[PDB]
């Protein structure tokens, strides 16, 4: 992290793959939350119409 | 379960929504960075386990 | 400068982004919650001064 932190491209750890991961992860965390707040309000409603 | 029916135009708008979330490639964060190793391992180990 | 023009399509797409962003009302980390009391201490001290 720190050789990364200094944009070391010229150093042979270009973790790409841990980047690729944490993009996957913070993708995850944003969709799970958007979700939820979508089940919470979005399709409360039409469950009570439908019932 | 039948009659449900989700919105349509939430599929259209959430594709936007973790394009732009997956489009960033600056990790600002020293936790983001060790919490990926983490998550990475984990998932490694279960296609190894496998 | 003159000849600029940002795009249209940024405005809808963003109006939607931070409308779903400001929808939240949980505060899951106890560090958000320190960073809001500070956050909310500077600016209210500039109002104070003023």
């Amino acid at each position: 992290f720190y050789y990364y932190q200094r944009h070391f491209v010229d150093s042979e750890l270009e973790c790409n793959d841990v980047v690729l991961f944490w993009r996957i992860q913070r993708m995850l965390a944003i969709t799970a939350n958007t979700l939820r707040q979508q089940l919470t309000n979005t399709e409360v409603r039409r469950l009570e119409k439908n019932v | 379960i039948k009659r449900h029916k989700w919105n349509d135009f939430a599929e259209d708008s959430l594709r936007v929504i973790q394009h732009n979330a997956l489009e960033d490639r600056s990790i600002s964060d020293k936790q983001q960075w060790d919490a990926a190793i983490y998550f990475m391992e984990e998932a490694l180990q279960a296609r190894l386990k496998d």
